């Protein structure tokens, strides 16, 4: 919908229902700086929510990807679906 | 929209609206705005990017006679703690 | 026109802050937009532009883009080295 | 936007051999890092690094404020 660094970006599901923008945010500056962060709606009866994270550049993306578990972003109490952006 | 704003100064006084925005690396520039001032105000991509430009730049030694000091009204504000 | 460079293959999103971002830290003053991925940009003087174009040519910005800049400038010694 | 160029990045040079453009001056410094700016007026020459760092190095490679090659010896000092 918007224009995006290819191969930079990611599809976030499985997000827990009280973060916000700044939670999502935090979670991927871990492994980068970030560009965009934003979550995009709500699944489930409300229950989890959607995002969308672009970082500042493809090696930031790949730190991410780097950190990935068949698709699954594992962390202390969390487990998000982080899926690559294609345009 | 207040929180793209960051303040920037104790650049080099050279600098022009071009050379503010390298300084900004990699973060996406809209706008800055030059006034009288050896400051300047920037409009960034969104709070975040201000956010960690803040934290890449402020206090960020430039050599011996620069040392920057960027500011802005965004506070990280994580819904649940972290 | 020894101030002019033409650059091209960056991002399609960079506006020209983003390409004078690219140029880091030699002296942008100003750009023409002339494509999606293309530029011509005047430089302060005409050795930040041979030395921006060593710099910079063929650079591998990630694996999907890779600068191409070039200019009319040439290293002109009166005496050789 | 100011008036004066980068501080402690600047250098004046006497004792450039009169046979020497600003293409000459130029690249005897590029050898200590980028450079900014480069005229000759032997002759006296103005070469400005890109920055302090730069510049410090080039007075890293300094005797008494000369820059020796084969065939030549610059007298370099601080622009302040």
């Amino acid at each position: 919908t918007a224009y995006y660094l290819k191969d930079a970006g990611f599809h976030i599901r499985n997000i827990p229902k009280a973060w916000n923008d700044w939670n999502l945010f935090h979670v991927f500056q871990n492994f980068g700086k970030v560009s965009y962060c934003r979550v995009v709606g709500q699944s489930n009866d409300g229950q989890v929510q959607l995002g969308f994270v672009n970082m500042m550049s493809v090696a930031d993306a790949d730190e991410v990807r780097k950190n990935l578990n068949d698709g699954n972003l594992i962390g202390e109490n969390f487990t998000l679906k982080v899926t690559d952006h294609k345009n | 929209d207040q929180e793209n704003m960051l303040k920037i100064s104790g650049y080099p006084g050279m600098l022009n609206t071009f050379g503010i925005a390298q300084l900004l690396t990699p973060y996406r520039v809209n706008g800055i705005t030059i006034t009288g001032a050896q400051s300047a105000v920037v409009a960034l991509e969104n709070k975040f990017q201000v956010y960690q430009a803040v934290q890449d730049f402020n206090g960020k030694k430039l050599d011996r006679n620069h040392k920057l000091q960027v500011s802005s009204l965004v506070v990280s504000s994580p819904a649940v703690p972290l």
